């Protein structure tokens, strides 16, 4: 098998070449030949993208290609899908700039994404907050681009329990006086949705109004990865800053290595039309990947990509942040427990 | 039932009875699926047509 | 001082005019700084370049909007996707010319869109008029389940929950349609005799020949049928009384080519503000930046009147939603089709000559029929109903 590695950024051309016999070394299953080509794209350019892509899926008949980074660049993502549907050569994605998240799945795309759905991360923010018993607390979005707030109303969905849960719901700012409005806000828990590039001047807005000590608490959750802000936030991470991402590139070659490995004990052959960029300029075949992922078992956890084509049960990871301007992580997430450090004038007992 | 044959008559109406899937007069539940939308017994079959 | 712009479409005699068109259009902004120049492309039908032609020749021209137009070619929701992502990764706003696709909608895929022309999924507000005009009620659907589908039901029930008069059946059927007779089976004892089927216009010749030994094509029978369902094999075996819409402006762009190039000068003038006026980003080999000022001149784009053109009501709405659009509502007769009326922010409904129904009744068929038998529900209790 012809698999590929590449990598966006010159910080990764001398360990292009280390991960290569790393990646033969590290991937050992029956009836499987690693062969991983180590490339470097140049930038972030357009034109080249589609060049050095589909070149080397001419040129050296790639089969298979595997992307990580560590900027802040997600646009390519569907540029990256958008290539892949008319070759239906699955492609996944490992963390970064081009790793977040991404709806809904395109026609005749096979991009699976090693990340995390938003519902998912929320879903994980209730539990933290029954164990601290913070039953009283409001969410605050904006008005930002690629954003809605249908995929924030699971909240509405869950809180029918036995001990109740407190909303007022949220309030809308603009881009560009926001004093004026963000006054409506009762309880230090607030929950944050916007944009993480437009973000820095709404903490601006809001650090000018007192809400930035302890007193007020800030959460951070959302596709706005950062690894002036205040004290105390909050953030989801599945493992992208650790868990290894320098060993992950054996991680990501392996699991589509068990498909094509699955696949011809399944069903044996070998179909490879998306040889060449323009083989046929048709778009009626495929090769029927997507049914794949149902069962995918490695370190003791499971890898059962859905058909949104996300980690089910990743390793989340909540992390705090000292007044310092120190990046830190508190506790840890499991399966289904919340194992967690620090469990336990008007203050009095 | 003696009260439904005299609709019948002043209205003309014919019909068939035929009693409850399973004996709940019906409210609403979900566990893993929209709190709404979910009517069992016969508050379903009422509103499912 | 000079401007560049994007004028990608597929006739090269369209692309004479423009060059009159902004050495006309010049002097209506007065020429302050108006020094522009047509440069437009040809693009192809191979899959190659059109992830290279986008900023091959385009971006290096330091553009500062592109117009793209749906090519001859029967094919859709294909040519305008690469101009989408190729904008959008520099964010330069991209307007669609006779864009009607229901899948242009969403602002997470596109982050900036426009056009000039309103897609399949708002005529269904135009529906709900002609029912009302014509106090129909108790109504059903037959939608396919696919992207647009899903936006042909959630449009609809938006303009009747506040009367409350819900649809009484929304059964749906697969995109591959194959011998489906049940599903028309279910949708017979329900006592409708109106239905409205908005699927492809394939998907027509099936129902309508499915339809066709059902025996369900004739009197008492008002269908309600959209524009991409009446032309192609829709036309044929489809039933007399087939009431279907259209669109004045469509299938042609002259018109719609002197507004574009005019709203796009309009810009020019509020370009002079003391905040930066920074120019996009040149040449495709390398970039890491883009030019900020694009959503500050977006939203004066929206806020324009621009009269005459096309019937002199230009508005545009977000994401292209093309607010005000004349409909035409026209006819079938035995073959040949003719026009009933047109159509605005209201109805009108001038009859031009007269209207057909199936089985050719001269009179509107009312679409209802009493349910003289009906099911009841019971429960065993001891001392009411004994089992
Ligand atoms: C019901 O129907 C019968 C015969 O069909 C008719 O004689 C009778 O008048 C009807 N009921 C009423 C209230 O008119
Ligand atoms: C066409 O537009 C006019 C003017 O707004 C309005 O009365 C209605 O929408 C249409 N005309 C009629 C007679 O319905």
């Amino acid at each position: 098998l012809n698999v590929a590695l590449v990598f966006s950024g010159p910080a990764y051309a001398a360990e292009a070449a280390r991960l290569g016999p790393a990646v033969a070394a590290a991937v050992r299953s029956p009836g499987l030949d690693v062969r991983p080509v180590a490339l470097v794209l140049n930038g972030s350019d357009p034109r080249s993208l589609v060049l050095q892509l589909c070149d080397l899926l001419s040129g050296l008949r790639v089969h298979g290609v595997v992307f990580e980074d560590d900027s802040r660049a997600p646009a390519v993502a569907p540029i990256l899908d958008f290539l892949s549907a008319q070759t239906s050569l699955p492609i996944v994605a490992v963390h970064g700039g081009a790793a977040l998240v991404l709806t809904p799945k395109e026609k005749g795309s096979t991009f699976l994404q090693l990340g995390s759905s938003t519902e998912q991360q929320l879903q994980v923010i209730f539990e933290v907050l029954e164990e601290y018993d913070w039953t009283s607390f409001v969410a605050v979005t904006t008005r930002a681009p690629g954003h809605r707030a249908f995929l924030s109303y699971i909240e509405v969905l869950t809180d029918g329990s036995l001990v109740g849960w407190e909303h007022r719901g949220a309030l809308t700012l603009d881009p560009g006086v926001l004093s004026a409005q963000l006054r409506s806000v009762s309880a230090q828990i607030r929950l944050l949705f916007c944009a993480r590039e437009e973000a820095e001047p709404v903490f601006r807005a809001a650090e000018e109004a007192g809400l930035t000590g302890s007193g007020y608490v800030w959460f951070m959750v959302g596709p706005q990865l950062a690894g002036p802000l205040p004290a105390g936030l909050f953030a989801v991470r599945s493992a992208g800053w650790r868990d290894d991402l320098a060993r992950r590139v054996a991680a990501g070659v392996a699991v589509v290595a068990r498909g094509a490995q699955a696949l011809l004990r399944d069903y044996g052959f070998l179909p490879e039309l998306g040889h060449d960029c323009r083989a046929q300029n048709r778009t009626h075949r495929g090769e029927s990947l997507h049914r794949y992922f149902m069962n995918i078992t490695w370190d003791n956890r499971d890898y059962s990509f859905n058909e949104d084509g996300f980690l089910v049960n990743p390793s989340l990871v909540v992390i705090s942040l000292t007044r310092d301007r120190t990046w830190e992580v508190v506790g840890s997430w499991e399966q289904q427990t919340l194992r967690l450090k620090y469990p336990l004038t008007q203050h009095l007992t | 039932i003696d009260l439904l044959i005299k609709l019948a008559r002043t209205m003309n109406f014919t019909y068939e009875v035929h009693l409850v899937a399973d004996g709940k007069f019906g409210t609403q539940e979900r566990v893993n699926n929209s709190n709404k939308k979910e009517w069992n017994g016969m508050m379903g079959e009422l509103l499912s047509g | 001082k000079i401007v560049n712009i994007g004028a990608v479409l597929s006739t090269r005699k369209h692309e004479q005019m423009f060059r009159e068109a902004v050495n006309q259009a010049n002097k209506r902004h007065g020429s302050w700084k108006i020094q522009l120049n047509a440069t437009s492309v040809t693009h192809k039908p191979n899959a190659i370049q059109m992830a290279l032609s986008v900023c091959e020749d385009l971006i290096s021209s330091q553009v500062y909007a592109i117009l793209v137009s749906h090519p001859p070619t029967p094919n859709d929701h294909f040519t305008p996707t690469p101009v989408s992502y190729t904008a959008g990764f520099y964010r330069i706003p991209v307007l669609g010319l006779t864009t009607r696709m229901s899948i242009y909608s969403d602002k997470s895929i596109h982050l900036s869109f426009l056009r000039t022309v309103p897609p399949y999924s708002h005529q269904s507000s135009v529906w709900f008029e002609m029912m009302r005009v014509y106090s129909w009620n108790h109504i059903i659907l037959l939608v396919s389940d696919d992207h647009e589908g899903r936006a042909a039901q959630k449009r609809l029930e938006t303009l009747l929950e506040e009367r409350e008069s819900k649809a009484e059946k929304v059964l749906q059927f697969d995109p591959g349609t194959k011998n489906v007779t049940a599903l028309l089976m279910e949708a017979k004892e329900l006592e409708a005799r109106v239905i409205i089927l908005s699927a492809s216009e394939d998907d027509a010749a099936t129902v309508y020949r499915a339809a066709a030994m059902l025996n369900m094509t004739g009197s008492g029978y008002v269908w309600l049928v959209g524009e991409r369902e009446i032309s192609g094999n829709a036309l044929r075996y489809a039933p007399d009384g087939i009431l279907g819409l259209q669109l004045i402006n469509g299938k042609n762009e002259s018109a719609h080519i002197s507004d574009a190039v005019g709203v796009v000068a309009q810009a020019v003038h509020e370009l002079l503000e003391k905040e930066n006026i920074t120019d996009p980003p040149r040449g495709c080999v390398g970039n890491t930046n883009i030019w900020k000022t694009g959503p500050l001149f977006k939203r004066v784009l929206m806020s324009s009147k621009y009269a005459d053109g096309v019937t002199g009501r230009v508005e545009f709405n977000e994401d292209g939603d093309r607010k005000f659009a004349n409909y035409s509502i026209m006819n079938l007769q035995n073959r040949k089709l003719v026009q009933v009326g047109i159509y605005n922010g209201t109805h009108v409904i001038p009859n031009d000559r007269k209207i057909i129904w199936p089985g050719g009744e001269t009179e509107k068929p009312r679409g209802y029929q009493m349910s003289t038998r009906l099911k009841i529900v019971t429960i065993h209790q001891e001392p009411f109903v004994y089992v």
